């Protein structure tokens, strides 16, 4: 059971990225951009009403 | 431009890792009323539900709805304006409580909803990571809400 | 006393648009940009719906000389474009050839 | 300036940007700095890298203090 | 139109010929994926 | 008014130097000015402590410019010799750092004087 | 430069006069901005030597003149006639383009019309587009008193 | 990455005064007051036009949290070109520069700091850039330095204090104008490290509602910052 | 334009 | 109850009178406070009725400082003292209260008043600004807050031209320049003797 849970929640993990955004560590090295690109018409942000 | 609200970083998937003891919970004007019924005390009531201290949270809606509902309703008012019981200011016109409450549980994932109206609570089931409160038989209960 | 009163009595932000008849070398560096996602097999991008700007300007980066040895490239590997720039790149090469032999090959 | 020279430390003075850039640095990044015109230039890497370390407490103890002395630079 | 061609122009032009097959075939092929979840 | 500020009291010294010696079991500390730096710039640091005794002071005040940049405390203890002393070196020391690292089983002792640095600061 | 000869530092501002440097209105804005200026103070050694580039600056601009002047002195000698029509600095810069004053001489009128604008011309030529219709001959004066398609012709 | 023999497009973002280079990589750009130098060591991209040849700086989401609310897709910025902004704690020309970028040289900065030994170098920085304001003051006391400070469009606080809240607001009754803008950072670590980050962020927008602050909006910062977030409001002098 | 183009000559 | 309000410009202390006081009860009204952004409006509340530029720059950063300390300078004691009427007691607006007892100090005969009222009134000068002075020679506020703030910036600093190196980066980037120059220039004149 133990490793079967340990299986699931690294998988978890994976997932956690694509639905948000998560922190690694920050900036490893020289900043080379934004290696996925940037999306200038979209907005991730809540609004207040 | 497109505009697609954040995931809050507090949900893990719908599980909500942030809401934590002391508790914070919004008051709906039906909650003190039904509390009143049951001969049940708002702040330790919800401190006998969840084990823990609460710290009760009322906004300038609610506030305005239960002054409008009248001299019956006397004693809600002064439950309502205990020292312990916080207030929330409102910058929206509208002094309907439902969707007010509603647009603040979207946007800060802290807090627990009190209210049995049925309508209002369908909306915040919906909505991930919000544990529910509610007045029930003899006391409070609360739905989702893992640690418990 | 004397006194003069009595007597004074009596753009900046804007970017260069492009030529008509723009280069042939221009076009290609944003041909690229657009299917940047196919160049390399283990980079993938946001999916962008990405069209040509009425404004823009094709600039060359500085590099600080503290990165001298992290970010800076040498000058016989520099090139006037971006296509030729990844002429160059021997890795690049070889994966386009495979893919665009077994592309071909399907086809 | 007594440590290399007065030539060579407005080169690198120049070469940070300031001197206050240049203090800022860890030793390792003034190494490097001046490794494009062999400023600080096994064995002769191995003086480079210590002379590197030297020119950046040099480098200090000309920014913050008011009025830097030569006491110091002699020494080291 | 029709153009005669110097050797480095032609290399260039291949290659762009090859990007867009790949590009094409890359974005041919996600869209069958999708379209079949 | 001193280059040197702010320099602790004797006791603050002594949970300083407890925390430092924790630390350096727990391979969450760096040890030296150069490696201070380095941490500084990662934006990996807790906070710094350094010697007031530095011979001459001046060679470590980089620092504290790079520390209050970005919003990290920071403390000079009166002893380098002292200082190397809890650190576990065989030398003396000037300047350390304290890797941030939010597992570690010594957070709260962490914590705990990096609320005392802020109220000195 | 000239300001910095007359005027060392921003405290002699209120007693140097500017005017045979600058006109009226320029001077007193420079002087309103030397009391309310930016700037730090400068010691005599950093005045002497910003002089010196400044004495270099006002040199230099001379030397220009006499070489502009001598420039005209050699043109109107080797090619007088060109001197009068095209005019001494697009005269130089026809001969220098071609590299002699034979060169150019052996070159068509067509090719001089559009010496100065290969770039725009083989372009234009390869892609199918209007070719340039002036070249280094647009800076004559000639062709800036004509107005319209009349420039061309 | 963007290795020093790279070149890029250059094409503008949806905020004015901001760009994008694009490439096998995207960076956030903004254009050089002064050019020929980098304030920190940034890249820098010089492009020529018609010849002119005018520079960009590369923005660092890393080091420059307002540019990682741009990153995060912030939906307004009151920031922008002839405009007056206030920053407050304005350590150093990080952002101040960048924000500088953004205003032009018609607009102005107003850069406020406490400490002594970052004011140097804001002060040197800041004569670069003759936009730039620099204010070596506690911002908790804003009638000190009523004298060099007008109105402004928009004031952002950099402040990493408990009593952030107070801080702005009395720097926007001041200051501020009627319809006008505040940006605020906030990191719960440093106003309560007690409660979970959220509890914290909700709580500052309360002080913010009583202040006649009204927000308008709220991001995180991840995946730039964990426990941050940038709010985004308006002030109604005359009420909420 | 490059599919528009068709190369001549070829060498 | 407020007569005169003082304001404080990097050019000089300005003074203005109060005709009509905004309704105190009705301030938080939106009308009210449309009125504050409305030149139009906020006129009709209030002129400038003083002005006394500084003599330099010297001047201005002593009172830029005397102001920043909540203390009244020679100068801020005359164009008080020219202006408020020695009278019960006349009512001055200012921004800040710990300027209020210094004030009380030189002039017995004025009451301070810093409540929102004045403050409102405070946030109107400010946002004309150099509109209300009717075309009087204030200079341009903006030029004049930038020179004032380096110089109340760098003066707690204690900058030093001492410190600046800029001047050696300065003398590097030139130095090589003429050798560039001198080899250049020097090679022209061998190939125009050459000739010869
Ligand atoms: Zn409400």
């Amino acid at each position: 059971s133990r490793v079967k849970k340990r299986k699931k929640y690294q998988k978890a993990q994976k997932k956690l990225k694509s639905v948000r955004a998560v922190y690694s560590g920050g900036q490893s090295g020289v900043y080379e951009g934004e290696k996925t690109g940037i999306k200038k018409g979209l907005t991730r942000s809540v609004k207040f009403k | 431009t497109r505009n697609i609200p954040q995931v809050s970083s507090a949900l893990f998937f719908q599980y909500n890792q942030a809401i934590k003891p002391p508790y914070q919970v919004l008051i709906d004007t039906n909650f003190i009323n039904f509390s009143i019924q049951k001969k049940v005390d708002i702040v330790r009531g919800m401190m006998d539900c969840l084990l823990a201290k609460c710290n009760p949270l009322i906004t300038d809606c609610v506030m305005a709805e239960l002054e409008k509902l009248g001299p019956k309703y006397r004693i809600a008012l002064k439950l309502a304006r205990d020292p312990r019981i916080k207030r929330l200011s409102c910058s929206h016109k509208g002094t309907y409580a439902d969707d007010c409450l509603v647009h603040r549980v979207l946007q800060h994932k802290c807090y627990i909803v009190a209210t049995n109206d049925a309508g209002l609570k369908q909306r915040i089931r919906k909505i991930p990571g919000i544990p529910l409160m509610s007045v029930g038989g003899h006391a409070y209960v609360i739905e989702k809400l893992p640690d418990v | 006393l004397e006194t003069g009163f009595d007597a004074l009595a009596n753009d900046w932000f804007t970017l260069p648009k492009p030529d008509d008849n723009m280069r042939r070398e221009v076009q290609r560096d944003l041909l690229l940009i657009k299917h940047r996602a196919a160049l390399d097999p283990k980079r993938h991008y946001k999916k962008q719906r990405w069209e040509v700007p009425e404004r823009f300007a094709i600039g060359t980066i500085i590099e600080d000389k503290s990165e001298f040895y992290s970010s800076r490239m040498n000058r016989k590997e520099r090139k006037s474009t971006i296509l030729e720039t990844l002429m160059g790149d021997e890795a690049s090469n070889k994966y386009f050839k495979r893919k665009y032999n077994e592309i071909q090959e399907k086809s | 300036s007594e440590l290399i020279g007065e030539v060579i430390g407005a080169r690198l003075i120049s070469h940070a940007g300031s001197l206050t850039n240049l203090s800022k640095q860890a030793a390792s990044t003034v190494q490097i700095l001046g490794a494009e015109k062999a400023l600080f230039r096994k064995n002769k890497g191995r003086i480079s890298r210590y002379l590197a370390n030297k020119c950046s407490m040099a480098s200090r103890i000309d920014n913050y203090s008011e009025e830097p002395s030569n006491v110091f630079g002699s020494v080291l | 139109r029709a153009v005669v061609l110097g050797g480095d122009e032609k290399k260039a032009r291949s290659f762009i010929q090859k990007v867009l097959t790949i590009s094409k075939a890359k974005d041919s092929k996600r869209k069958e994926q999708k379209a079949s979840q | 008014n001193p280059k040197a500020f702010p320099l602790a009291d004797a006791a603050l010294t002594q949970q300083i130097l407890d925390v430092v010696q924790q630390a350096a079991n727990l391979r969450q500390l760096k040890k030296g000015a150069n490696e201070a730096t380095k941490t500084l710039n990662r934006g990996i640091s807790e906070f710094i402590i350094m010697a007031a005794d530095c011979e001459p002071i001046e060679i470590l005040l980089h620092l504290p410019l790079l520390c209050e940049d970005k919003n990290v405390p920071y403390v000079f203890v009166p002893s380098r010799v002292a200082l190397g002393r809890a650190c576990g070196v065989s030398r003396p020391v000037i300047a350390a750092s304290i890797t941030t690292n939010d597992a570690s089983a010594i957070k709260t002792q962490i914590y705990a004087v990096k609320d005392k640095i802020e109220t000195l600061l | 430069a000239r300001i910095i000869l007359t005027m060392g530092i921003r405290s002699k501002a209120s007693e140097t006069d500017l005017s045979e440097i600058l006109p009226e209105e320029i001077e007193e804005r420079v002087k309103t901005a030397a009391e309310v200026s930016m700037g730090t103070e400068i010691t005599q050694t950093d005045l002497d030597n910003i002089n010196a580039l400044a004495e270099q600056i006002v040199e230099f601009a001379a030397y220009r003149e006499q070489l502009s002047n001598y420039l005209s002195a050699r043109m109107k000698a080797i090619a007088p006639n060109l001197t009068q029509l095209v005019g001494e600095l697009v005269g130089a810069r026809l001969i220098a383009h071609s590299g002699s004053l034979i060169s150019l001489a052996k070159s068509p009128a067509s090719t001089i019309q559009i010496l100065g604008a290969e770039k725009a011309l083989f372009r234009a030529l390869k892609t199918k587009h209007d070719t340039p219709k002036y070249g280094l001959l647009y800076h004559a004066s000639l062709v800036g008193q004509a107005t319209g398609k009349n420039k061309g012709k | 990455g963007a290795r020093g023999g790279a070149k890029v497009v250059i094409e503008p973002h949806r905020h004015a005064g901001v760009y994008i280079a694009r490439g096998k990589e995207d960076l956030l750009v903004t254009k050089n007051m002064a050019p020929g130098e980098s304030v920190y060591g940034e890249k820098r991209i010089s492009v020529e036009e018609p010849p002119t040849k005018v520079e960009y700086r590369v923005w660092n989401p890393f080091r420059s949290k307002l540019a990682a609310g741009i990153m995060g897709g912030l939906d307004e910025l009151f920031i922008a070109p002839g405009k007056k902004v206030l920053y407050l704690g304005a350590a150093s020309g990080t952002s101040v520069s960048h924000v500088s970028d953004v205003v032009g040289p018609e607009g102005v900065v107003y850069a406020v700091e406490f400490s002594h030994r970052p004011g140097r170098e804001l002060i040197s920085m800041a004569k670069k850039r003759p936009n730039i304001i620099p204010i070596i003051e506690d911002a908790r006391h804003p009638q000190k330095y009523r004298m060099l400070i007008g109105m402004v469009d928009c004031v952002f606080a950099d402040v990493a204090q408990p009593d952030q809240a107070r801080i702005i607001a009395l720097n926007s009754h001041m200051f501020l104008k009627d319809q006008g803008g505040v940006v605020i950072s906030i990191k719960a670590n440093c106003i309560d490290s007690t409660v979970d980050a959220e509890t914290v962020f909700a709580r500052e927008v309360q002080k913010l509602r009583e202040e006649r602050i009204k927000p308008l909006e709220q991001l995180t910062l991840e995946p730039y910052e964990r426990d941050h977030c940038i709010v985004v409001g308006r002030y109604m002098r005359s009420g909420l | 334009e490059d599919e528009d183009e068709e190369e001549v000559l070829a060498m | 109850p407020i007569e005169y309000l003082l304001f404080e410009e990097p050019t000089g202390y300005a003074v203005f009178k109060v005709k009509l006081q905004q309704d105190d009860i009705g301030s938080r009204l939106k009308e009210v406070q449309e009125q504050i952004n409305d030149f139009g409006a906020f006129t009709k509340l209030i002129e400038l009725v003083s002005f006394a530029p500084f003599k330099g720059a010297a001047e201005a950063l002593e009172n830029a400082n005397d102001i920043s300390e909540g203390l009244v300078s020679e100068s801020l004691k005359a164009i008080l003292d020219l202006n408020l009427p020695k009278a019960k007691n006349i009512t001055l607006a200012i921004s800040d209260k710990n300027l209020g007892p210094s004030i009380k100090e030189e002039f017995p005969y004025v009451d301070c008043i810093s409540n929102e009222l004045a403050q409102d009134l405070i946030r109107g000068v400010r946002l004309h600004g150099e509109k209300l002075f009717k075309g009087l020679q204030s200079g341009d506020l903006e030029r004049a807050q930038l020179g004032l703030g380096h110089a109340y910036s760098r003066a707690k600093v204690k900058f030093s031209v001492q410190k600046n190196d800029n001047h050696i980066i300065q003398a590097i980037a030139l130095l090589d320049q003429l050798d560039k120059d001198i080899n250049t220039f020097a090679m022209r004149v061998k190939e125009w003797y050459g000739w010869h």
